[PDB]
């Protein structure tokens, strides 16, 4: 018999993104080639099958630095990290291939699905 | 607020 | 020119609640009288003006235990912690007064608003 | 997915 506040989840995600932009309570650095990205482990886990597996591992859960596979493109990762914290995906002709490949590696099934759909249309 |  | 995934924020909150239920990456214990509640500091900050103030404080940001004011009712807190992680508020005749008082203390303005509306109707 |  609960009541529900429709905008609550969106408002929570908006505040988590504000914490990220101000580097507040970030507890991990994701290294992608020469580029570094600060984030919250819980948000990464909630969005990605790969980060979920990494941070539930009894040894990796305690690492402050995670290095991604050298094939991963820093721009594709940046677009996906922004999507994790906003629900908004900056999908463009020039980045769609790098975004899909990064989403497959990160195990973000809904992003992989829209990339496959957008590629099929063209 | 809504009835879910 | 971004695209948006409508269910993303709700899915993120659902996964954060799953992490809470399994006690994964919880980094704080909230003590309310004899009762203890494990949670994620970032989620508490995203939902509450009080926790936002506490965990942005250069000294308190590093505490693993937070003790609430002894006037705070453990059941009212539990109902509000559940709302933070689900968007669902278990508001009942027998708990509305304790829920409103706890929401005022935690600075959760939308909960305070619906409690005032529900009290006014009766 | 939608146009926001
Ligand atoms: O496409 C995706 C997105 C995703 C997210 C998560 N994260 C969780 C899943 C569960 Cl059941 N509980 C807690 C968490 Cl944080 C796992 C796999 C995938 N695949
Ligand atoms: O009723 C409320 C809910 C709430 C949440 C937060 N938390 C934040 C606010 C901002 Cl601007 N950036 C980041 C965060 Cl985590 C502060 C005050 C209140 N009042
Ligand atoms: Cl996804
Ligand atoms: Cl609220």
């Amino acid at each position: 018999s609960c009541i529900q506040f429709t905008r609550h989840a969106s408002d929570v995600l908006l505040n988590l993104n504000r914490l990220r932009s101000r580097d507040i309570l970030t507890d991990v650095v994701i290294v992608v080639s020469r580029e570094q990205f600060r984030a919250h482990k819980t948000v990464l886990m909630a969005c990605s099958g790969l980060f979920y597996s990494i941070f539930t591992d009894q040894l990796k859960c305690n690492l402050s630095v995670i290095n991604l596979d050298p094939e991963i493109n820093p721009e594709g990762f940046c677009i996906l990290l922004d999507f994790m914290y906003t629900s908004r995906l900056n999908l463009r002709e020039g980045n769609i291939m790098a975004v899909m490949a990064t989403a497959m590696y990160l195990q973000m099934e809904h992003v992989v699905d829209t990339c496959r759909k957008f590629i099929k249309a063209s | 607020w809504v009835i879910p």
